[PDB]
RNA sequence: GCCUAGACCGAGGACUGCGGUUACCUAGGAUGUUGGCAUAAUGAUCUUAAGUCGCCCGUCUUGAAACACGGACCAAGGAGUCUAACGUCUAUGCGAGUGUUUGGGUGUAAAACCCGUACGCGUAAUGAAAGUGAACGAAGGUGGGGGCCCAUUAGGGUGCA
RNA sequence: AGCGUGCUACUUAUACUUCACCGUGAUUGCUGUUUUGACGCUUUCACGAGUAGGCAGGCGUGGAGGUCAGUGACGAAGCCUU
């Protein structure tokens, strides 16, 4: 990480842009669209007891 | 108490006070409370009295008259807050009302001759159009009170 | 002063700041030096090592007085020289006249060599010098004269 | 009621004020209390908390130890300030000429800077010629060199001073100090 | 002395109304630019809301599913005493600056902040608020953290003052730093004093602590963190 | 020395926040959108109703 | 107030903090002591038992000290002893110690109305 | 956005600030007015009633109101002291020295004032001892280091403890 | 007015919010206006449980040096007293 952050660096400075090299925790997920094109939803519902021995 | 010298940097001068912006705004009356309003006296020596509602004075107060001759109530002021303001109205717009103020009613038994001639000048008036409803000279000659089953935030004035 | 005691302090709290369960009893421990191997192993061997046991010998009837050196290092030897007439013998010391510098006569037994010296010639007069003390006066140009 | 995520009410652990009820010594506080809360100098700030340390936290500064510091490099001829006690060393072949500002002089202290053409002057005289300490150099005692730190954190394998109050063979040589007698610590 | 006295008061009065002139000349272009940065942000909040409403409007006719975004602010507020907590659970709760009852503090979720508030959630309630709820909180009980010491947000400059290097010269602009997670929120929050919040006028639930899943109060109520704010601020 | 709400003082609302006067005078509270009378779950979305 | 202006005065406990059990044994006076006994029901502050003094109770400091008049009062124990209340008149007032005899009283008496010094105890 | 009912509070005490309306303001903490009272309306305490709560203190104890122990009552007395030798810390005097008080001088006589040789401790340690006995160097190098010097964000120099 | 469950309102801790006052700790500033208190004045914020125990600041007693040219037989000390 030491090296990728020294070869982003001057990747950067070469181009004569900015690089930000701290980490980050996993941020919550963006917006999203869903297709349903064979995937129409399908209905569930919670099973009957049953004994199976 | 124990025997400890006052010291010289206990100083008595009295610091002026700050500049207070508590500038007085005018006083706002109850929409009830029209000039012709039939009231009730709720306290003081007149408690119970039917009066008649002439005049908002700058002092806060209000102008009101018994009318004497059927009340015992003569010209004075009364607060606001110590007043039922009922629906029933006389018209007083023939009832001439500009001479009456706060340095009227000024402290200085007997009675000015000036209160004399003015009580039988408003009275006139105030009779000439009480006289047009009927019973609302007895209604103002008659005493409030609450009866046996009487529920002041039930009833309407 | 006793106003300012802690005892005065104490006045009105019932155990006098001994504590309830420990009390201040006669001499819960032992006496003096009680109990040095046994259960106060602990203190003596931690803050007091070698406190049991004997070492070296004896020496029966042992007179201070013969072992009476006091010592003088070469950074303070030159002291002892008169402080009224320390900067003119600073000047004007050489090969044929520097001043002499009696250590007995001021207490001392032995010249040691700590420290450096003024490049003075000077003629110290000492029961005892050490090896280094000695050369470094030579260096000076000075000379030690064994007394007793 | 709080979760305290620390101790509440705790003095600051040091000194705002000499202890000492010299009333000299509180007018040179009343000086620099004044000069630190005014000039934004970083040495007047060192000044007033230095004037509060007790004794041994002001150890006496030999006329030595001046000397050395004037040996650096380009400080020849900086005003050497110490708060407390200078005191004479016997064993300096020679000393320069200097100007040092200190609470006390010794005798031989004295003698010895006036002797070679320098200046004794006092805490208040300093701050005339130097109302921010502009070209001085601060010159603190060995406080490590005192006896009463020799028994300091005494223990096994420490090589501390044992707290002891005659030193011989017979005292404190034998078991836990001689590997012939058991062990050695 | 009379006269002295007032002469001297007199003449500084004159130099601090001159000086007053220029420093209300002087700032009133400052005022508008914070008028211009809260136009700007209440444009921006309109417009993301259509945005949004327009994507689940046209994902509805298009036969697809809009999706949102995962909220990005969550607003964690105390409401457990401070005594028999476990060590861990204590050491979050104090590292969160959620050290009384009734305290309140603002949180950027990732995943290092989310196991942080994961492991004080019997503890706490919390949830994601509204631009109306951080503008209430920050009106009535916005306090700033300046040398140590809780002063009020009762003037511009104090915030200038003290979040200038970080962009924020007003009340609005820290407030939409806060909403919209930006970046410097870690600097405006913690700059922020905990909120101190009362008791809900109209109480908790009947039992608090158990999850607002099982009817009790703790944990993740979400938009309803709103309704809550609403009755303890 | 006495702290005053800005939800409640209107002179500190607008000491603290110069366009909460534009908000009052342009009624932004209640602002109207324009739009067309639409209705985009005819199809596909009447999947929940029953499935 | 015909002193130097004050704020209300307030007294936060006009009650005696008398000692715990004082009423029970005659030995035990009324002087205030704390209990430190390790199952007092007082020390430990259970509901019902009496009050007791804390720092809490401490006086205003506009006005601590002030007698009900809103002075400040000084001993005094004879004539020059009122020449410290010179510049205070109006904030300190002036009581004659009981010992004064009662011909060195009435001089008092006659220098403080001179001063315009006030005397808290004037009949006695 | 608008109207409306009630409760508690009024700390501060010439001015200084931020805003608004454009001089004034609601904008860095209550003013205005009226009535009554000053032989008193008001406040405090004591006694007592009522409501509500309140078990006997001290002690040892994990746990005491305990069916654990002392205590019938009252007054007076009544318990961490002084000394020899010490550790830490602090103040003071002098300082590589320090300590007049064993003694001598002196005296207005157990005081105060004055005097000095020795001696104690410190200034050298280490070894069982015979013994030996502290500068390679600017009294050392390296990384920090308050303060100081040169600068001009930064940077460099010097750097006591 | 029991049991399971849902709902609306309501009751009140020395707990929470705002405010007054006390203390502790910190903090802003205070000498050409420091001005007969700088061991002092002032701005601001936070906090306050406590046995054993530690420390600090105070109350009281016998006697001593100094001071109030202090009180007192025209009434000291002591004692009783809404
Ligand atoms: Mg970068
Ligand atoms: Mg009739
Ligand atoms: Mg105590
Ligand atoms: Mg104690
Ligand atoms: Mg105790
Ligand atoms: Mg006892
Ligand atoms: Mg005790
Ligand atoms: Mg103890
Ligand atoms: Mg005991
Ligand atoms: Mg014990
Ligand atoms: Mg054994
Ligand atoms: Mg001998
Ligand atoms: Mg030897
Ligand atoms: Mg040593
Ligand atoms: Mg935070
Ligand atoms: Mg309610
Ligand atoms: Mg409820
Ligand atoms: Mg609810
Ligand atoms: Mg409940
Ligand atoms: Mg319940
Ligand atoms: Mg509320
Ligand atoms: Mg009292
Ligand atoms: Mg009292
Ligand atoms: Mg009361
Ligand atoms: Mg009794
Ligand atoms: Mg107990
Ligand atoms: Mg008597
Ligand atoms: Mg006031
Ligand atoms: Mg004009
Ligand atoms: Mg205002
Ligand atoms: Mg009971
Ligand atoms: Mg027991
Ligand atoms: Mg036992
Ligand atoms: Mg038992
Ligand atoms: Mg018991
Ligand atoms: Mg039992
Ligand atoms: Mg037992
Ligand atoms: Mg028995
Ligand atoms: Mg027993
Ligand atoms: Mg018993
Ligand atoms: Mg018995
Ligand atoms: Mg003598
Ligand atoms: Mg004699
Ligand atoms: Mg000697
Ligand atoms: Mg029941
Ligand atoms: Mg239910
Ligand atoms: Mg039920
Ligand atoms: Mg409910
Ligand atoms: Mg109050
Ligand atoms: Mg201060
Ligand atoms: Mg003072
Ligand atoms: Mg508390
Ligand atoms: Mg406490
Ligand atoms: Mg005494
Ligand atoms: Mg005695
Ligand atoms: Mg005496
Ligand atoms: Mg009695």
């Amino acid at each position: 990480r030491v090296k990728s952050n020294a070869a982003k660096k001057r990747e950067a400075k070469a181009n004569g842009e900015t690089v930000y090299l701290k980490r980050q925790a996993a941020k919550p997920r963006g917006s999203r669209i869903i297709s349903t094109e064979g995937n129409i939803p399908q209905t569930l519902a919670p099973v009957a007891y049953e004994t199976f021995i | 108490m124990s025997q400890v010298a006052p010291k010289w940097y206990q100083s008595e001068d009295v610091p002026a006070p700050k500049q207070t912006r508590k500038t007085a705004r005018p006083q706002k009356l109850r929409a009830s409370l029209v000039p012709g309003t039939v009231l009730i006296l709720l306290a003081g020596r007149f408690r119970g009295k039917r009066v008649v509602y002439l005049k908002n004075l700058e002092d806060n107060t209000l102008l009101v008259s018994g009318p004497f001759k059927v009340n015992g109530v003569p010209l004075r002021r009364v607060n606001a807050r110590y007043v039922i303001a009922t629906s029933t109205k006389v018209n007083v717009s023939g009832v001439d009302v500009s001479k009456f103020n706060v340095e009227y009613f000024a402290r200085e038994k007997e009675i000015k001759a000036e209160r004399v001639a003015d009580q039988k000048s408003v009275d006139a008036a105030l009779l000439s159009e009480i006289k047009k409803t009927p019973l609302l000279k007895q209604y103002l000659a008659a005493s409030f009170s609450l009866k046996n089953g009487d529920r002041p935030h039930l009833l309407k004035f | 002063p006793t106003r300012l005691t802690k005892t005065r302090k104490h006045r009105g709290n019932v155990s006098a700041g001994k504590g309830r369960i420990g009390k201040h009893r006669k001499h819960p421990g032992g006496r003096g030096k009680a109990g040095g191997q046994h259960h106060h192993r602990t203190n003596l061997d931690k803050y007091h090592p070698g406190y049991f046991g004997k070492v070296g010998m004896r020496y029966f009837h042992k007179q201070q007085n013969h072992f009476w050196r006091p010592e003088i290092n070469l950074d303070k030897l030159w002291t002892l020289v008169d402080s009224e007439k320390k900067d003119e013998y600073l000047s004007k010391s050489s090969a044929s006249a520097a001043p002499v510098i009696d250590t007995l006569a001021h207490g001392y037994g032995k010249v040691l060599g700590k420290g450096r010296l003024p490049e003075v010639p000077v003629i110290v007069k000492a029961r005892f010098v050490s090896k280094l003390a000695e050369e470094k006066i030579r260096a000076v140009g000075g000379v030690v004269e064994l007394v007793a | 009621g709080r979760d305290h995520t620390s101790k509440q009410h705790v003095r600051s652990g040091h000194r705002t004020a000499p202890k000492s009820d010299n009333v000299y010594l509180q007018l040179l506080v009343k000086l620099y209390s004044f000069l630190a809360r005014r000039t934004d100098a970083p040495f007047n700030k060192v000044i007033l908390k230095s004037l509060f340390l007790s004794k041994i936290n002001r150890p006496p500064v030999s006329v030595s130890r001046i000397s050395r510091a004037l040996k650096q490099k380009g400080a020849a001829e900086k005003t050497i300030v110490v708060v407390g006690t200078v005191t004479d060393d016997n064993r300096l072949l020679e000393f320069p000429k200097a100007t040092i500002a200190a609470l006390r002089f010794t005798a031989g202290a004295k003698d010895r800077i006036l002797k070679n053409g320098g200046e004794a002057i006092t805490l208040d005289q300093l701050a005339l010629r130097a109302p921010k300490g502009q070209n001085t150099l601060i010159v603190r005692g060995p406080r490590n060199s005192r006896e009463a730190v020799r028994h300091f954190g005494f223990g096994p394998h420490k090589g501390k001073a044992p707290r002891i109050l005659s030193k011989g063979r017979k005292f404190e040589r034998a078991r836990g100090r001689r590997r012939s007698r058991g062990f050695k610590v | 002395t009379l006269q002295k006295k007032e002469k001297a008061q007199q003449k500084t009065a004159e130099e601090r109304a001159a000086a007053k002139k220029v420093r209300k000349a002087a700032n009133k272009e400052k005022r508008k630019v914070i008028f211009d940065r809260a136009a700007a942000y209440q444009k921006e909040y309109t417009e993301a809301e259509r945005s949004v409403i327009k994507a689940k409007r046209d994902a509805k006719a298009s036969n697809s599913y809009y999706v949102d975004a995962q909220p990005k602010l969550v607003f964690v507020v105390r409401i457990k005493g401070i005594n028999k907590i476990p060590p861990k659970p204590r050491k979050v709760l104090q590292l969160l600056r959620l050290t009384q009852i009734n305290a309140g503090v603002f949180v950027r979720l990732t995943k290092a902040t989310s196991e942080l508030i994961k492991l004080a959630e019997p503890y706490v309630a919390y949830g994601y608020p509204s631009l109306s709820t951080i503008r209430q909180l920050v009106y009535k009980r916005g306090f700033g953290k300046v040398n140590k010491q809780r002063i009020a947000l009762s003037d511009n400059a104090i915030i200038e003052a003290n979040l200038g290097k970080f962009n924020i010269l007003s009340i609005e602009d820290l407030i939409h730093e806060i909403y919209t997670v930006g970046p410097n929120f870690k600097q405006v929050s913690n700059f922020l004093w905990p909120f101190k919040l009362s008791n809900p006028n109209g109480g908790f639930r009947a039992r608090k602590f158990q999850h607002f899943i099982q009817g009790g109060d703790t944990g993740n109520r979400e938009q309803f963190i709103n309704a809550l704010v609403k009755q303890m601020n | 020395v006495l702290k005053k709400n800005p939800l409640k003082n209107k002179q500190v609302l607008l000491r603290l926040n110069p366009y909460a006067k534009a908000y009052a005078a342009e009624k932004v509270g209640s602002a109207k959108v324009e739009q067309a009378k639409v209705k985009p779950s005819k199809g596909q979305f009447a999947e929940v109703l029953k499935n | 107030a015909t002193s130097v202006p004050h704020p209300k005065i307030v007294k936060k406990y006009t009650k005696k903090f008398k000692r715990h059990h004082s009423d029970r044994y005659h030995r035990v006076a009324e002087n205030w002591r704390k209990q430190k006994g390790i199952d007092s029901c007082v020390r430990r502050r259970f509901r019902g038992t009496i009050p007791q003094p804390n720092i809490g109770y401490g006086s205003n400091k506009k006005t601590k000290f002030l007698n009900p008049a809103g002075y400040k009062v000084y001993l005094v124990k004879n004539v020059k002893d009122l020449d410290v209340l010179l510049l205070h008149t109006k904030s300190y007032a002036a009581e004659i110690a009981s010992s004064v005899s009662s011909r060195k009283r009435v001089e008092i008496v006659a220098k403080a109305k001179k001063l315009g010094v006030k005397v808290t105890n004037p009949k006695g």
